[PDB]
Formats: structure tokens, C-alpha cells, sequence
DNA sequence: ATCGATGTATATATCTGACACGTGCCTGGAGACTAGGGAGTAATCCCCTTGGCGGTTAAAACGCGGGGGACAGCGCGTACGTGCGTTTAAGCGGTGCTAGAGCTGTCTACGACCAATTGAGCGGCCTCGGCACCGGGATTCTGAT
DNA sequence: ATCAGAATCCCGGTGCCGAGGCCGCTCAATTGGTCGTAGACAGCTCTAGCACCGCTTAAACGCACGTACGCGCTGTCCCCCGCGTTTTAACCGCCAAGGGGATTACTCCCTAGTCTCCAGGCACGTGTCAGATATATACATCGAT
């Protein structure tokens, strides 16, 4: 069969709002952190717990940004969050010009 | 074999007061621990700012009370102030 | 002890040592650690009590971070106190915008 | 290597956020936003680390970095 | 009667109230509003004149910085008029109540 | 001498002027009531802390330093009033 | 050179800064070079703001830096504007900036 | 019978930067509050850095990394340069 | 499209309050010694990070078709802007009262400090339960029928 | 409606590991006892906050009218979604190397503390000039005509 497009989305929403485990994968994020820290002081090291904390912080940040972005999109009568939605949410929270 | 401080057993005792059958998992233990640290650092920082603002050298219960009235929002503030007054008063009641 | 003298569970001695060796002021009135330990214990009892109940709703006898997040974010004046605090392994509040629901 | 934040992972983050329908350009924008946030936080973490004359960014360094950004993070021995 | 096309006077008023810097809320009604709000906290307070002026500066700064974000939200919804849903979205994104 | 209902001292042209400074080109008619509500909420949140700093100083006069301290606490530092 | 300020080539008072660091309860002790460094940083930041403000004043053909000019200096400079983003400036006004959609065609 | 401020030092810096531009009274109040704000920020950050490391003294190292934590990029680099220059000169001779 | 005239911007003459400057005192900055405790430095242990790998499998990536949501265009009605005339109450000055901020002396309670000591707390260790889960059953969703 | 095909929810046996309880010990909290001083209390002084009146006049209000714009409606198309298949690389467990964190012992120098000058800074008072406005003038530009 086939679900009317727009209901697997609500089901995934409910599934990911009952969960707590981290959504971004672990090793990709770890390599991202190490790459970004390569540009500040070469040959660093990372306590595994510190990478985990960076991931918790980043995921909480992105989740909040997408909540506010969804609010902007819904405000424009749309349903799909678009780039200008993220740009407006950040320009109002005061994160970039 | 050092002695690292943390509010583990204290939060645990308050838990056993308020839910004599509910345990608490080490990660939620760490969260309660960092919550105690965060709130205590906020309150003491505001008490310090009060003291220096009025050119005093003592953080007395007056400064802690005004810190609580500044940080915690309305109803939480009133009930926390009551709890602290009661504790301090009881402390004065002993010797 | 000195926490028992005040009917507290949080250690007034430790809070004194931290108000003294923390450089918050030169002097610390002996009635300050008591007040502060009481406010900390009250807020911890508040958090743990709301947390416990949520865990009991999830028919569980063991608080985990999710339950702390549910308690802190459902209560209106605990939210405002920890409005800028992310709780590790906390998840979010189940909340689907009413415009997105089917029709 | 930023591409490690795959399209489905950003999709999952948006689901948790409550986003129902996601455009196609949200992915590049979100990679950019994440890279900015990580730049700032890891910059402060590495600053605290360098100042402690260490070479391993520890959990307390990232916790302090986030507190300094104004995003206090409970749960890592704060 | 002779009349500019609507929008022109609003444009020149934007120019004029962004050049100048004098306080915009009329002073005495703001002093009265401050005293009336303060009565609910401690009866018979006295307000240093400069303290009332500091409150007025902060309040005008906040309302101007809120109408900026409101205008951003309104333009984001392909409108020109700002409307209470815009103000409420701005304040919900910023983090206020 | 009690005062009541001075939130209508933030008149319609005053809010219109504040908006025109903010850049707004055309204001809807229900902006006035929402703006008065917003202004009153902000003012309460600031004057509560101003009065609390006062009472803790045992004074009975809200200094400008108390207002500045209240704003610095709300996270909206104000420059130009001493301290 | 007698006073520490002149010995450090600054203009901000190294001594007053040392006192404020001591009777401010930031730490039990305050190293010798900490007031020097902190006063140098304060002097650099105020020199930058006053330089930009003076330029903003010279633009409008005035001779006195009023608050309007400090606001123009701070807001119109990305790095200061990031350092002073949460800072209202009394009498500051706002940057003259009409949104790009509102202008007529 | 004294009140502290920076009202004269900022004036010296002004005359050193713009040798013929006065500064109003309210603008002097603003700058006098800006210096106090940056001072409390850098000092509070240095205090946090003293405790986070179980140090006790605010050396110049602490103030330096505090300036790096607070001021954004190029302001941070230039401020650190000015600080180390002033410190080194003070150490000299 | 010219008027035109409204409005903006440019030019000079005047006034005046704010500022830039010249003193007199004073108190806080600076200097010289002393002392001791905080920080540097070296040695050593051992944990904990990094790297490498092999396998498996869940997840990512890719193709595709289709439908549903974004976006543009149009119409229509309202509701916001604009101009005038009338009303209101802010702003200013001036006076007058006084409540309260602010400074100062005295003096006592209170808190720092030090030495003894004693129990509370931390760490290692171990036993039990509580949660995850698998599985089977039952009910309730979504969607074509 | 209905019927189905999953999706979700309930209930129960089961394993694993992590949390909760116990025990030993060392170290920080407690308790006296002493001393210095912070701060409280009162009392004086005078600044500044409040209250009020009367005028002038700029701003707020109210009203009328028109037109721009918000909003609903419709139509088209493109671009996400959902699904099935193929690929890829994350997870995990294990092992080895060794780098660096953390601790301890020793030593030195850097800063606190104190006392003794003395000049940098602040409040006072004063003279003047930068800027706001008046009056006059040149030109942009909005727009219905």
C-alpha cells in the first residue's frame, strides 16, 4: 500500500520526540570536531566525554533552531521549512547579522 | 585516593525523603549534581554582587534572601524564601 | 552536625566551605550557608519530586534524565529558571504544531 | 568532512524539532549553522585547554565553553 | 485635497525618527506608568528622576528592538503591515514570555 | 494618592513613533494593545528587580544604579547612568 | 618614572585597576603584571571606540562626540557590534536602516 | 570626599587619538560605563579561570586568555598584542 | 512631461550653556623591607587516548513516480493612512515643604583563626532488581475498498 | 462502513548489569576560646523628590474619505516524500603503544602587609566657542495634473 504523504512524517515526529538517544551519528561528529579543532591548535586530544558533550550541545542547539524555524515557516502560511526560515530565526535570536 | 566533592548522597537523601521507593540513575545523578552546582553558583554570585554593590564585606542571610528573590521566578521565589527563613530561624533556635 | 541543627539534608558545612573558598566576599555570615543550603535543598526537592512523578507515569521506579527534562520543562517556573539549560540525554517536550496535524 | 552530518541525520533532528516537511536547501544551511556553532564552542574549549597547559580537551572545558556562550549544559561533572 | 500616495509620509517619518534620538514616549505619562507599576511592589517609593529616565531609555530601546524583529517577521510573511501575530512570533523566538 | 490605568499614557502616536523608528512602514490597529501589554510586562520585570535592589539596600528611593543593575541582570546592559 | 602607568607606557591608571582587582574579590592575589595587562586592554578598547566615534563625528561635520556618534561607531563595526550586542546606549538612537521591501517602486 | 571614574583617562586617550575632538558629558558617561563594563567582564572571566584551574592569583596569563575569550577575533588579537607589549615594557629595564 | 511647493539641504549671524582649563587640597598611589606560601619544575605512575582491524548490519545513498504544497495572479472589501479642526494635557518655570540619602562615632556582636577531635563521607566491593526485550495476543490506527 | 496490513499497546518470562547497601578509614567539620572590626544605631545636615499652579502650545483625538493591501481562491508545476534496492561505513570488541594527566617533593620569588611620603586627581570656579536655531537661499522630488 501507500500512506498519504505527510503521515510518515507525523509518525517519525512522535517517534523522535519519545526518544532521547543522539540523532547525529557518533564517528562522523567526532571527525567533524577533530577537523574543526585542527584549525585552532594542532595535535589536540579529546576526552571521549568531551566529544559526547559537544554532541549533546550541538544536537540541543539544532533541535531548538528547528523548533523556531518551524514556527517561522508556519507563520509564513507554509509548512516546509525553507532556508529563509532558518535565517530569520537566527536573525531574531541574534546570532548573525 | 583523593576526596572529590559532589552532592551525590545529599540529593539521594532528599530523594528518599520525597519518594521513598524511587531510585535515581547515575546520569540523572550527574544532572541533579550539576543543577545544584549551577543554582548555588548563581545565588552566591548574586549575593556577592549585592554585597559589593552596597559596600559590605559579609554575605549574610539578607543577601542570600535577596539573591533568591532575584533569581528564582515568582512562586518559586516566595516558597524558597520561606524555606530558607524557616531553616535559618531553626538554626538560631538551637545553640 | 550543623545541617541537622537546621533540619536540612544538604550539608551546611560544605556550603560554608564553598562560600568561603569561592571568593564571593571576604566574610560569610554564619547564617548564610544555612539559608543557601535550604534553598538548594528546596529546589532539589522540587525538581526530584516533579521528576519522580513523571517516572511513575512512565511506570518506572528510577529517574533518568528524560524524566528530569519532563519535570523541568512542564513546570512553568522551573522552565523559566532553567530556560537556558540543555539537559544531557533529555529529549524534548512532545509537541506537534497544530497546523501540521492531518485534516 | 562536514558532510558526515548526513541528510537523514539533519532530517531526524528536524523531526525531533517538530518539523513536518523539509525543503531541499535546509541541509546545506544546517551544515553551515552547525559548523558555525561548533567553531565557536570548540574555540572556547581549546582556549580553556591551552590556558590550563593541557593537551586533551576535557568535558569540563566544553561545559565551560557552552556556559560562556550562554547555553549551560548539565550532565558532565559541572 | 492634495495628497502624497500613501507610504510616502511613512517613509519620511522613518527617515526622521531614525535620524533623531530624542525619547519618543512622552515623558510624564511614562513617569506615571512607572510609579503605577511600582505601587504593586512597595508602597510609597520615590524615584530618582534619572532612574525614571533610565527606565524610559531601556523601554524605548526594547520596543524599538522589538519592532525591528517584528518588521522582519512581517516582511518574512510577504506582508508590509505588522500585526500582533508578528510581535508574538518575535517574542516567542527571542525567548520571552 | 493611588494611580490606575496609565498604560494608556503610551498613546497611539507614541507607539506609532517607536515603530517608525524601528522601521515599520504600516501598522495594524491591534498593535497598540499588544504593544502596551508587552511594555507593561517588560516594565514589571525590570521594576521588580529595581525595587528589590532598593529594598535590600534598605533605602526607600529607587536610584538609577538600581535600574541599571536590574537591566544588567535581565541581560540588557544599559550605558550612561553611572556605575 | 614614578607612577606605574607611565612606566608601562599606558594612559589608564595601572594603580586604580590594581585596586579594583584587589577590592573586588576576584582572587586572593593579583599578580604584578595583571593590572598592567588589563589596563592596556582597556586602553586599547576605548581607543578603538573613540577613534571610530571621532570619525563618525567628523562625518557629520561636528566637533563633539555625542552619544549618537558612539552608537554609530559601535553598531557600524562588526567586531565591536559583536562585543556590545547586548548593550543599550542611552540617547543612542538606531542605525538608519529601512528594510529593502518597504521603499516604493 | 572623592568619587572614582575614568572621566579623565578616556579624555587623555581621546586627545591621543583625535587631537582636536572634544567629548560631550553624556558621551563621557557612556565611555565611563563602557570601561567599567569591560573591566568587570574581563575580571570576572579571569576569576573563573583562576578557580577552574585551582590557582589563586590572577596573573597576566589569566587576563590574557580572558581577553581571548571575550573580545571577538581581530579585537582579541590586537588587544593581546597591546597587553603583552605593555607588560613586557613594564618588566623591562 | 513644468509647477510647485513641499521639503530637504546649504550658508551665514547670534546666544548661551556646556566644556576645557587653571588652582588647592588631600588621599590614594608608590616605594622599601620582611616573610611565607603559592606556583614552577622534575620524577614517576598508570590511566586513558589513539590507532588499527575484521566482521556484521543498520543506515546511508540512489532512482523514481506522483501528489501536494509553494508560488504567482486576480478580485474584493476593509481598514489603515492622511488632513483638518478641536481638545487635552505635557512641559516649563517657579515656589515651597520635607522625607530621606548620606556622612560620622560609638560600641558591641559576630566572624575569622587555630588546635583537637570525632564522626560523616568517599571509595572499594558485592548482591539483588529493574529495565530492556523478546514473544504472543489484542486493540487501534491509516488507506484503499 | 469495511476489511485489511501494519503500528501500537499489554502482559509475562528472562537476563544483565548497574544501582543500592556495607564496611574501613582518613580528613574535614565541629567546638571552644580569643581578638579584631564590620556594621548597626543614632543623630545631624541638606540635597533632591514631590506636589502644586498657571500659560502656552504642541501633540493627541476624532472624523471623514479613499485606495492600497491583506486575504481568500484558483491554477500550475516542481520537488519532497515514500519506497524499494544497492552500497558503505559506523559499531563493537580487542589489543597494543605510549602520551600525557595527576600526584609528590623541593625550592625560590612574588605578592601581601605595613609604614612613610607626596603628587595625581577631584571639586571649585571661570572664560569662551560649538552647536542649535533664525533667517535666507539653492535645489530634489512627489505627484496629481
Amino acid at each position: 500500500h501507500r500512506y498519504r504523504p505527510g503521515t510518515v512524517a507525523l509518525r517519525e515526529i512522535r517517534r523522535y520526540q519519545k526518544s532521547t538517544e543522539l540523532l547525529i551519528r557518533k564517528l562522523p561528529f567526532q571527525r567533524l570536531v577533530r577537523e574543526i579543532a585542527q584549525d585552532f591548535k594542532t595535535d589536540l586530544r579529546f576526552q571521549s566525554s568531551a566529544v559526547m558533550a559537544l554532541q549533546e550541545a550541538c544536537e540541543a542547539y539544532l533541535v531548538g533552531l528547528f523548533e523556531d524555524t518551524n514556527l517561522c515557516a508556519i507563520h509564513a502560511k507554509r509548512v516546509t521549512i525553507m532556508p529563509k526560515d532558518i535565517q530569520l530565526a537566527r536573525r531574531i535570536r541574534g546570532e548573525r547579522a | 585516593r583523593s576526596r572529590k566533592e559532589s552532592y551525590s548522597i545529599y540529593v539521594y537523601k532528599v530523594l528518599k525523603q520525597v519518594h521513598p521507593d524511587t531510585g535515581i540513575s547515575s546520569k540523572a545523578m550527574g544532572i541533579m549534581n550539576s543543577f545544584v552546582n549551577d543554582i548555588f553558583e548563581r545565588i552566591a554570585g548574586e549575593a556577592s554582587r549585592l554585597a559589593h554593590y552596597n559596600k559590605r564585606s559579609t554575605i549574610t542571610s539578607r543577601e542570600i534572601q535577596t539573591a533568591v528573590r532575584l533569581l528564582l521566578p515568582g512562586e518559586l521565589a516566595k516558597h524558597a524564601v520561606s524555606e530558607g527563613t524557616k531553616a535559618v530561624t531553626k538554626y538560631t533556635s538551637a545553640k | 552536625t550543623r545541617s541537622s541543627r537546621a533540619g536540612l539534608q544538604f550539608p551546611v558545612g560544605r556550603v560554608h566551605r564553598l562560600l568561603r573558598k569561592g571568593n564571593y566576599s571576604e566574610r560569610v555570615g554564619a547564617g548564610a550557608p544555612v539559608y543557601l543550603a535550604a534553598v538548594l535543598e528546596y529546589l532539589t526537592a522540587e525538581i526530584l519530586e516533579l521528576a519522580g512523578n513523571a517516572a511513575r507515569d512512565n511506570k518506572k521506579t528510577r529517574i533518568i534524565p528524560r524524566h528530569l527534562q519532563l519535570a523541568i520543562r512542564n513546570d512553568e517556573e522551573l522552565n523559566k529558571l532553567l530556560g537556558r539549560v540543555t539537559i544531557a540525554q533529555g529529549g524534548v517536550l512532545p509537541n506537534i504544531q497544530a497546523v501540521l496535524l492531518p485534516k | 568532512n562536514i558532510q558526515g552530518i548526513t541528510k537523514p541525520a539533519i532530517r531526524r533532528l528536524a523531526r525531533r524539532g517538530g518539523v513536518k516537511r523539509i525543503s531541499g536547501l535546509i541541509y546545506e544551511e544546517t551544515r553551515g549553522v552547525l559548523k558555525v556553532f561548533l567553531e565557536n564552542v570548540i574555540r572556547d574549549a581549546v582556549t580553556y585547554t591551552e590556558h590550563a597547559k593541557r593537551k586533551t580537551v576535557t568535558a569540563m572545558d566544553v561545559v565551560y565553553a557552552l556556559k560562556r556562550q550562554g547555553r549551560t549544559l548539565y550532565g558532565f561533572g559541572g
